[PDB]
């Protein structure tokens, strides 16, 4: 079991730097080569540059030539890379990658990380209030019944939501999130159930946000 | 650089069609020596990262099932999901590492059903939020495949423009169908001020525009 | 752009004593190619020969077996491009 | 199984051997799994492969057990996976053959010639000392003719490494300045390359030089070029200039004394062309010495303002350090202390001395 763990959300000045990080796991660190490629939000993915374990070899493309650094520190078998200069196009998400194999035999990205997300601003984070939805009472005719948490006035993206302990996945839709005119994202989550069964199990929505470390569980019904 | 292009921009198929996805790279990418394409494809289901799919472009991987299969050679290669499922919704590139490692646009692969309509709720604002001073009406659309939708807020019968807020989810993988939430915020004082509510939705599923309607 | 350099240079078999060499002319006609080769080092010992610009490969003889060697390529085109060069090395048995 | 990294055009050998310690049966196939070559009986019978030419075998082991496949005059493409077959076991070696060659386009360029799929990076250092890492393609864009020796680029994919050396020589009279930078007393060297085009070419020429005070340009010396022969004209008594007879345009300095430096100008003309050439030298002396109880270090000639002067022992921090010409300690610390006159990035002069 090979694993590629990324930093988790950031939020960095214009014109300050980045340093974001990617620890790897399962194999000999020293071995195989790391690229990194930027995706911004909704767009295709941009390869970035290649660094080599064994001695911090390194090679970028054109458009990174720069902006981009690549070093790993081979005791704690990480990969870094960092970004100067920061600009409002910079804001993206970020991904590293692992040959399949060694010395042209497999040259394919195979594993991959998570991704970390660099919102490129200068405005504060701020923490996200939960507000449950709820429909206005349980007179409904129509067996299906709506339920929801209004997830509003945080920055930066992303935050992830999960139900009753992430146990519940069936007829869950969560919502991708809207600035508010305030300048606050504003994201709304709901799930659908029968109206029977109001009452008997208990909801609550699970809300996470990295930048703010802010977990914030809020009783439905 | 090598630069790849990735035809069409979005695709609609039907359940259980054929889909073929193209890449034309800039110059080949067949080596003469070991005779192999050096090119991969790779699937990105929504919130995910990549997953790869196939490589030397003959060759899948081992969790890839049997229904994707890699073709072509040289310059123009295609990408073929022998049936499609529903949970094949995703967007699909193409990369090269012949010289360094360039990627592709992306096809985005949509799936296209039956019409079916949306079953609408509304909710009010919740005490919590009131008493923080904000009001916020959202209306919600469930599993409607036509993404089409209309949806006007009227509030004791009197459209509202500037103040609504509205996402949309991509294509569900269980069943190939949308979601909508239009969220309609106003201060506590305005809010109070008015009296019935409604999100009045227009669907090519829905022969009469539907509304729904609740009272402070 | 408009560049006037030999491209490709590459040594296509050798003996201890003698190399032959070929290369891929440029985009531009070239009245001749002037093929320098002398060892890793030391220029100073240099020796020059030219061919004519329609001629793409050379023999080289006189070299000592063992040797690492450095061979450059020029070409020089009569309108007033330059005096561009390839440079590559290579050793002796 | 094996890993094999090459020079291009080098010659590699494949090794395989078997158990048994006779003459047996056995061929080599490449990736495509395409007959390289095999043995029947006593005879090798060819494979039909591309690389027919370059590929053979050494029948001297093959009653040892040995079965190497040898490969002259390696290419980038015969970079790939070949398989020693004896009708047992297979066994495996993969190959990969790089390049390194030199374009221009004063300036230099180098480009890598890589295998496909390769991920390869490449650091090179000079002469000097200096370190040029790139990727698959390095530029060398501004170059001293100091830097004109015997460069040398190692390329490492992974954690397999191949040493390339090649020579760079820069031209005299192009856009490149010349500057030499020297302890006082030490014996001074110039030298100016000529161009291939010219050098077998005649003409006349002459340096001028300015010292510490601007009253006066001294013109050191004139001296006439014929066939490739140099002769001098004229010398001043005052730098004992020694003009090397033979082709290449060397020049030397006895000693290096702070009253010889400053800029200077060198006139090479020609009676063929007429076109009067011109060559920049700079010549920057350093003096770092102790009258008594006190040291005082000092630097003459030409320098960029940018560049600092320190003095620091080796053990601590700089005790003093002014961008100014000249640094002076009363009463220092004992130990062995170094004056340094140095850019942002390297020292350009340092001299030790003992307190
Ligand atoms: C050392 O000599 C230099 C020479 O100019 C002088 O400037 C400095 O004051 C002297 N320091 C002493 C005598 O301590």
């Amino acid at each position: 079991q090979v694993q590629l763990q990324q930093s988790g959300p950031e939020v960095v000045k214009p014109g300050a730097s980045v340093k974001m990080s990617c620890k790897a796991s399962g194999y000999t660190f020293t071995s195989y080569v790391i690229h990194w490629v930027r995706q911004k939000p909704g767009q295709g993915l941009d390869w970035i540059g290649y660094i080599n374990p064994y001695n911090d070899g390194t090679d970028y493309d054109e458009k990174f030539k720069g902006k981009a650094t690549l070093t790993s520190d081979t005791s704690t078998s990480t990969a870094y890379m960092e970004l100067s200069s920061l600009r409002s196009e910079d804001t993206a998400v970020y991904y590293c990658a692992r040959e399949k194999d060694n010395y042209a035999t497999g040259a394919w990205f195979a594993y991959w990380g998570q991704g970390t997300l660099v919102t490129v601003s200068s405005a504060s984070t701020k923490g996200p209030s939960v507000f449950p939805l709820a429909p206005c009472s349980r007179s409904t005719s129509e067996s299906t019944a709506a339920l929801g948490c209004l997830v509003k006035d945080y920055f930066p993206e992303p935050v992830t939501v999960s139900w009753n302990s992430g146990a519940l996945t069936s007829g869950v839709h969560t919502f991708p999130a809207v600035l508010q005119s305030s300048g606050l994202y504003s994201l709304s989550s709901v799930v659908t159930v029968p109206s029977s069964s109001l009452g008997t199990k208990t909801y609550t929505c699970n809300v996470d946000h990295k930048p703010s470390n802010t977990k914030v569980d809020k009783r439905v019904e | 650089d090598i630069v790849m292009t990735q035809s069409p921009d979005s695709l609609a198929v039907s359940l259980g069609e054929r889909v073929t996805m193209n890449c034309k790279s800039s110059q080949s990418l067949l080596y003469s020596t070991n005779q192999k394409n050096y090119l991969a494809w790779y699937q990105q289901k929504p919130g995910q990262s990549p997953k790869l799919l196939i490589y030397w472009a003959s060759t899948r991987e081992s969790g890839v099932p049997d229904r994707f299969s890699g073709s072509g050679s040289g310059t123009d290669f295609t990408l073929t999901i022998s049936s499609v499922q529903a949970e094949d919704v995703a967007v699909y590139y193409c990369q090269q590492y012949y010289s360094y490692r360039t990627f592709g646009g992306g096809t985005k692969l949509e799936i296209k059903r039956t019409v079916a309509a949306p079953s609408v709720f509304i909710f009010p604002p919740s005490d919590e939020q009131l008493k923080s001073g904000t009001a916020s009406v959202v209306c919600l659309l469930n599993n409607f495949y036509p993404r089409e939708a209309k949806v006007q807020w009227k509030v004791d019968n009197a459209l509202q423009s500037g103040n609504s807020q509205e996402s949309v989810t991509e294509q569900d993988s269980k069943d190939s169908t949308y979601s909508l939430s239009s969220t309609l915020t106003l201060s506590k004082a305005d809010y109070e001020k008015h009296k019935v509510y409604a999100c009045e939705v227009t669907h090519q599923g829905l022969s009469s525009p539907v509304t729904k309607s609740f009272n402070r | 752009g408009v560049s006037d350099v030999p491209r490709d240079l590459e040594v296509v078999a050798a003996t201890p004593t003698s190399l032959l060499i070929s290369w891929d002319a440029p985009a531009v006609t070239v009245h001749s190619y002037h093929i320098q080769y002398w060892p890793l080092g030391s220029y100073q010992r240099y020796q020059v020969f030219s061919v004519p610009g329609s001629k793409s490969t050379a023999t080289i003889s006189g070299l000592k077996p063992g040797v690492e060697y450095q061979i450059r390529v020029y070409a020089e085109t009569g309108g007033a491009q330059s005096m561009g060069w390839i440079q590559i090395g290579y050793r002796t048995e | 199984k094996k890993v094999v990294l090459g020079k291009k055009g080098d010659t590699v050998e494949l090794t395989c051997t078997a158990s048994q310690k006779k003459s047996i049966q056995f061929h080599w196939k490449n990736s495509n799994q395409i007959k390289i070559l095999g043995n029947q009986g006593s005879f090798l019978t060819k494979g039909p492969s591309k690389l027919n030419d370059r590929a053979d075998s050494r029948r001297s082991l093959w009653d040892q057990g040995n079965f190497p496949l040898i490969i002259k005059n390696l290419k980038i493409e015969d970079s790939d996976t070949y398989i020693c077959e004896v009708e047992d076991q297979k066994e495996e070696v993969q190959l990969l053959v790089f390049g390194l060659t030199a374009n221009s386009d004063q300036s230099l360029t180098l480009t890598l010639e890589s295998p496909p799929g390769s991920s390869p990076s490449v650091q090179c250092r000079s002469p000097r000392g200096k370190n040029i890492q790139g990727g698959k393609t390095l530029s060398v864009s501004q170059l001293e003719l100091q830097d004109s020796g015997t460069w040398t680029c190692t390329v490492l994919q992974n954690q397999k490494k191949v040493e390339f050396k090649i020579d760079i020589v820069v031209l005299a009279f192009q856009k490149a300045s010349s500057i030499v930078y020297k302890k006082e007393g030490e014996q001074v060297e110039f030298s100016f390359p000529l161009a291939f085009t010219v050098e077998k070419l005649t003409g006349s020429g002459e340096l001028w030089w300015q010292a510490e005070r601007a009253s006066s340009s001294k013109s050191w010396i004139t001296f006439d070029l014929k066939n490739k022969e140099v002769s001098v004209k004229r010398v001043t008594q005052d730098p004992k200039l020694q003009m090397g007879k033979k082709l290449p345009l060397h020049l030397t300095l006895p000693q290096a004394l702070p009253q010889y430096a400053g800029s200077g100008n060198l006139t090479l003309a020609l009676e063929a062309k007429t076109g009067k050439l011109h060559q920049e030298v700079n010549l920057v002396v350093m003096r770092a010495t102790q009258l008594q109880k006190n040291l005082t270090c000092e630097v003459w000639g030409p320098t960029s303002p940018k560049l600092m002067l320190s003095l620091k022992l080796e053990n601590k921090e700089a005790k003093v350090s002014k961008r100014e010409k000249a640094v002076w300690v009363l009463n220092p610390e004992a130990g062995m202390w170094q004056c340094l006159l140095s850019d942002s990035g390297q020292v350009l002069l340092e001299s030790n001395i003992k307190v």
